[PDB]
């Protein structure tokens, strides 16, 4: 009847699976946040993006291809 | 009466539970070349279960002294078993003192 | 080495998590890691203003949790 | 470690501790860790500025601790001398 | 039972807390046992308190209030008087003998007076060292004495509340002649601390009857079909110990040498070359360090007194809850201004047979030296209020078995030795502060 | 490892400005392989504070911006190993 | 080389650390110090450094001898400061570009 | 369909010129050739994009692991 | 780091990364630079206040000094 | 001086089982029930 514990690993391994869209956040920049699919990572789950655009308080979108987001910085891993 | 062994429940939650480390001592047995008699030397009366003493001197190991410190043995005859009393007598004066 | 914290207690519970820079994000905890990693479910996050945006399945980073609090009696 | 092995004397009673922020924290602290994440328990929190908020259950994580108040009648807890291989310090009666 | 263990069990944690005290030549220390009767038969014949400070498995330390009971059977006076001002139960059952007639007393006597029992499985060495079971026989055999004490905690309550078992954190392994007490939790932590980050409780929560562990799946199976695997508790626990021990005996200085050095052990040359027995102590003193298991277990399985306050007001005292002593007892108030209520069930001989020590559990308010207190008897009561008794209080000590400390005053929820207020005590008594609310009850 | 030349110097003055941006005067006691230094008889300078002195005090490696090391060292051979 | 698989033993993880600065990105600090070129380092607390590096560490931690340090900051106005020997904590760099002597 | 770890990533990049971002707004073009395990890289002929806009030439430079932000193109 | 074992039971005052400081009597120290102060006060920005019975993170500790010294034959023929 | 010795175990489990017929065999010392110095020593107050 209990539900199974989910480590957050699994979690973002789950995600690139489903290549499901994601909103990243930043460790201290509060109004930028990222956002694209997610195409690999590692143990330090240093975050490889894809369709990454540079999203901001007002929606001030901006194309960054696929970038490499050191893991020193994602706060928050959002599904879409 | 449990209605779920711990050891279903226990099962149960996190099947895939892993650890990888081995136990302390893997790569020994538990009975090594002399093991069997070591545990035979660790019950043994007082003069071999030590391995380690103090050289006492060459007349002051009786050798036959828990002859007659234990009960006499049956069937010897009269001039034995006075013996055998006699010298448990002199022994316990010994202990009084 | 490293230690494996203690949030047995805590797993599918009502949660209220603060995150660095004045962040809170409500939701229920699912999983935590070493670093105390977290994952949370049907979560809700709150601005300064205060109005309550759904945010949905979230997975903060360990590094940015200030406290982790629960709110039942 | 001497601290930890304080921190973990310091469980059932009061403790004041204040984390990165500034905010102190006033209540009863009933789990400790290594890495010195707290959990506490009635607590009265007061902001920077010195508002009062008030606080049930909290899991404090450690890294973002700058001090505690543990309360005054631990000073005499034991400091045991701690060996090479051993995480805890505790009363020793073998070689070291 | 008589000579299961129950004194080498305080002598192990005396060991460790007092430095100056060294075990005997010829026999063991058996301290706490403080008449010369009783070094002369070599066994426990009066109930002596010993109060000392130990420390858990994460460091922090308590205070243990411990009094050790006789075994005989003709002494159970000096087991269930002590018991009615105790919190809980430590059984002590020899693997080997394993439950006796008077372990089966015991059981009943404290279920029957609802009190938690933690169980200590001791003289494990000897299932290794002298009855030579192989490690699953071994197992077999230690679950059947838990089986058994379970049975004869069944036969007065079926409650679920009262259930002894290790994946519970209930029973502990010692052997107190070689110097250990552990638990599951405590070699899950043993092996945590070398190898790193894994809970501690989910690893010794599997680690107790027919949970397999396979070792290429690393994983915890059910049933390991065929002869996959190994039992857990055998795999992770007993072969280990067993390994110890024959490492130890077998005179086999290099290989241990070199095991201990990843453990980081390190011995003096000149201690490989010990007797077997204190080389076994000495492995076993470095290997297990405190014996933090049973600390863990009493302090986690029996309450504090002021959490058992409800209890012993509802079992011991006999007057109304509703009245002002009734709710003292309840909260366990420390102020002054409290009532003082203690209960006295014991009275323990000076050094020399001249005054006799009332051996009290202050259940509310406060004690000072020179305090004067009325003595209730065993039938005061509204009809009798003729056995009260006005007396002054001469000395207050905290017992140590061997020593005293003086303390000049007491608090609620302490075991304390009174001095000056013994003759009118035979058998038990209530001791009750004389300026104080009308209709004092006794226990 | 090259903080083996910071114990190899040992007893000079030597000035150091912290990570708070403040600025300490004075000679090394003992510095450590972890980067701990310890400095005796120095010159305590808080940034937007008036200066004082101390007998003693000690750094803890993460503070250490940078150093003013003398100019009467033999830096060519204090570098080998 | 083919060893970056970071569960190294200390022979291959001294083997790495020198093949690091044989060709990776901290290889430049080796050329800068054998051509004994003008470095230009940025600090964390926005202070420019200009000297030779007559030795540097895997931790980035370097000696600097003849070091030309300027910091701006009333209306913008620009000093410098001349050390002639520093230990830098690798800790503070942000930057480093070396000026070629030739 | 086929995954690329971080470090696949960077190495399967050398030479390529690339826009990496510092944490505190400074972006940086040119070509990098090297780059080790802890992720800190080399660059030639760079040149300083503050807000984006081209004021001056840096050449080769060395930037260390934790002051970057992102890397892409 | 045997110097670091000379500085018990000393009084100390330590400098903080936020800018405060504490002087009391050292009682344990830790590999982390974690302090264990008894009777301390603190140094704001200077206001006097009691604190007791005081742990420091090891990150909070920029800098440390003492100012006070550790408090405290036969026969013949 | 020969003032203290240290054996092997094969050199003990050799000695012990060379003089295997000069040694007791009980290793429980109930066997001494009544017939133990204590006991001897009261039947010789008592006159039993
Ligand atoms: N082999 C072995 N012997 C033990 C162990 N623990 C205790 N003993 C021995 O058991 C005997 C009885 O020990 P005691 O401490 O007197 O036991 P006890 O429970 O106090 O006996 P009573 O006070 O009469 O109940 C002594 O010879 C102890 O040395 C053990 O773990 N292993
Ligand atoms: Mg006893």
């Amino acid at each position: 009847v209990q539900k199974v514990m989910i480590p957050p690993i699994n979690f973002i391994f789950k995600l690139l699976q489903q290549h499901t869209p994601v909103s990243i956040w930043l460790f201290e920049q509060t109004d930028i946040r990222l956002q694209g699919q997610i195409r690999g990572f590692d143990e330090f789950m240093n975050i490889v993006l894809d369709d990454a655009v540079q999203v901001d308080a007002k929606n001030n979108k901006r194309e960054l291809g696929r970038i490499l987001l050191k893991g020193d910085n994602i706060t928050l891993i959002q599904a879409i | 009466e449990l209605d779920t062994s711990p050891e279903d429940s226990a099962i149960e939650e996190d099947p895939n539970f892993e650890i990888p480390f081995d136990p302390f001592f893997h790569s020994e047995d538990i009975e090594f070349e002399h093991t069997a008699s070591a545990l035979i030397l660790l019950w043994a009366p007082h003069p071999f279960n030590k391995r380690s003493g103090a050289t006492k001197r060459a007349q002051d190991v009786p050798l036959i002294k828990h002859w007659y410190l234990e009960h006499c043995p049956p069937n010897q005859p009269v001039k034995v078993r006075v013996s055998y009393q006699k010298l448990l007598k002199s022994h316990v004066m010994n202990k009084l003192h | 080495k490293a230690g494996a914290p203690d949030l047995k207690k805590y797993l599918d519970r009502q949660v209220f998590v603060q995150l660095n820079g004045s962040r809170k994000v409500y939701g229920v905890l699912r999983g935590y890691d070493i670093f105390l990693n977290i994952v949370l479910e049907d979560s809700i996050e709150e601005k300064v203003d205060g109005e309550k945006v759904k945010i949905g399945s979230v997975a903060i980073r360990g590094n940015s949790v200030i406290m982790i609090e629960t709110l039942d009696k | 470690s001497l601290c930890i092995k304080l921190l973990h004397e310091t469980q059932g009673h009061i403790v004041t501790m204040e984390l990165e922020n500034g905010s102190t924290y006033r209540g009863k602290l009933i789990e400790a860790e290594d890495n010195m994440n707290c959990q506490m328990r009635d607590i009265s929190v007061t902001a920077r500025d010195g508002r009062v908020s008030h606080l049930d259950q909290v899991y404090i994580r450690g890294s973002h601790i700058r001090f505690l108040i543990v309360p005054d009648m631990l000073r005499n807890a034991p400091m045991f001398k701690v060996g090479p291989g051993r995480s805890v310090p505790l009363p020793t009666r073998g070689r070291r | 039972h008589l000579h299961h263990g129950k004194s080498a069990l305080l002598d192990l944690l005396v060991y460790y807390t007092h430095p100056d005290t060294k075990p005997p030549k010829r026999r063991s220390l058996r301290y706490t046992d403080t008449h010369y009767l009783e070094r002369e038969r070599v066994m426990s014949i009066k109930s002596t308190p010993l109060t000392l400070a130990v420390s858990d498995m994460k460091g922090k330390t308590f205070a243990f209030q411990c009094i050790d009971t006789p075994g005989h059977v003709d002494f159970v006076d000096e087991v269930a008087a002590p018991m009615a001002i105790s919190d809980g139960v430590v059984l002590v059952v020899d693997v080997i003998e394993g439950v006796m007639i008077n372990t089966t007393r015991i059981i009943k006597h404290a279920i029957l007076h609802d009190m938690p029992i933690v169980l200590v499985l001791n003289k494990v060495d000897r299932l290794i060292l002298e009855l030579r079971l192989p490690p699953n026989d071994a197992y077999h055999k230690l679950r059947h004495v838990i089986d058994e004490v379970n049975d004869n905690i069944c036969q007065i309550s079926k409650d679920l509340k009262y259930r002894v078992s290790p994946e519970l954190g209930n029973v502990c392994f010692a052997s107190c002649d070689l110097g250990y007490c552990f638990t599951l939790s405590s070699f899950a932590k043993l092996y945590i601390d070398r190898h790193g980050g894994i809970d501690v409780d989910l690893f010794s929560k599997r680690l107790w009857g027919d949970i397999y562990f396979d070792s290429k799946t690393r994983k915890f199976a059910k049933q390991s079909l065929d002869g996959s695997g190994v039992r857990s508790f055998v795999h992770f626990i007993l072969e280990p110990l067993y390994k110890l021990h024959t490492l130890t005996i077998s005179d086999e200085a290099e290989k241990l040498k070199k095991h201990l050095s990843s453990f980081q052990i390190y011995l003096k040359p000149k201690d490989y070359l010990l007797d077997p027995k204190p080389l076994l102590q000495l492995i076993c003193a470095s290997f297990f360090g405190f014996p933090v298991g049973f600390v863990n277990a009493v302090t986690r399985h029996i309450p504090s007194p002021r959490e058992n306050a409800a209890r012993k007001a509802s079992q011991s005292y006999i007057g109304p809850i509703n009245s002002s002593i009734g709710k003292a007892i309840l909260e366990m108030s420390r102020e002054e201004s409290a009532p003082l209520v203690m209960h006295v069930t014991k009275l323990y001989n000076t050094v020399d047979a001249n005054n006799f020590y009332a051996f009290a559990r202050v259940y509310s308010g406060q004690v000072k030296k020179g305090q004067k207190v009325k003595v209730l008897g065993e039938n005061y009561s509204l009809e009798d209020e003729e056995d009260m008794v006005v007396a002054h209080i001469a000395e207050i000590c905290v017992p140590c078995a061997r020593y005293r400390l003086h303390v000049d005053g007491a608090v609620a929820g302490m075991l304390v030795l009174l001095g000056g207020v013994d003759n009118s005590i035979s058998k038990t008594a209530t001791i009750v502060s004389d300026n104080l609310k009308d209709d004092p009850y006794i226990f | 490892k090259l903080v083996r030349f910071l114990m190899k110097l040992t007893n000079e003055t030597v000035s150091i400005e912290l990570k708070n941006g403040t600025i300490v005067h004075g000679t090394i006691t003992s510095v450590d392989m972890q980067m701990n230094t310890h400095l005796k008889a120095v010159k305590m300078t808080v940034k937007g504070r008036e200066p004082v002195p101390v007998e003693t005090l000690s750094i803890r490696g993460n503070n250490i911006r940078y150093y003013i090391l003398p100019d009467s060292l033999p830096l060519d051979t204090l570098l080998i190993d | 080389v083919d060893k970056p698989r970071s569960e190294l033993s200390e022979i291959e993880l001294a083997r790495l650390e020198e093949y690091e600065f044989s060709a990776g990105p901290l290889s430049v600090l080796q050329q800068a110090v054998k051509n004994h070129d003008q470095v230009l380092i940025n600090c964390r607390n926005n202070k420019k450094l200009l000297a030779r590096v007559k030795a540097f560490d895997r931790h980035s931690n370097m000696v600097l001898e003849n070091v030309k340090e300027m910091w701006t900051e009333g209306k913008a106005i620009n000093k410098d400061r001349f050390i002639s020997k520093m230990f830098l904590r690798g800790d503070g760099v942000v930057l480093v570009v070396r000026i070629p002597s030739a | 369909f086929v995954p690329v770890n971080p470090k696949p990533f960077l190495q399967g990049l050398i030479g390529k010129p690339v826009l990496v971002r510092l944490k505190w707004g400074q972006e940086y073009k040119g070509t990098l050739q090297s780059v080790d395990s802890y992720m800190n890289l080399q660059l030639l002929n760079a040149e300083e994009l503050v807000d984006g806009v081209k004021t001056g030439d840096l050449g080769e430079i060395l930037i260390r692991c934790n002051n970057v932000l992102w890397v892409g193109e | 780091t045997t110097k670091m074992v000379s500085l018990l039971n000393h009084s100390l005052n330590v400098t903080t990364k936020d800018g405060r400081t504490f002087v009391g009597q050292l009682l344990a120290f830790d590999g982390f630079m974690n302090l264990v102060l008894s009777d301390c006060q603190e140094y704001r920005h200077e206001e006097k206040r009691m604190l007791g019975l005081v742990i420091l993170r090891g990150e909070f500790i920029v800098s440390l000094s003492v100012q006070g010294p550790p408090p405290m034959l036969l026969s013949g023929p | 001086t020969y003032r203290r010795w240290k054996l092997n175990l094969p050199q003990m489990a050799n000695l012990h089982r060379l003089g295997y017929q000069l040694l007791s065999d009980l290793r429980d010392d109930n066997y001494f029930y009544l017939f133990n110095d204590n006991s001897f020593f009261t039947a010789k107050a008592l006159n039993v």
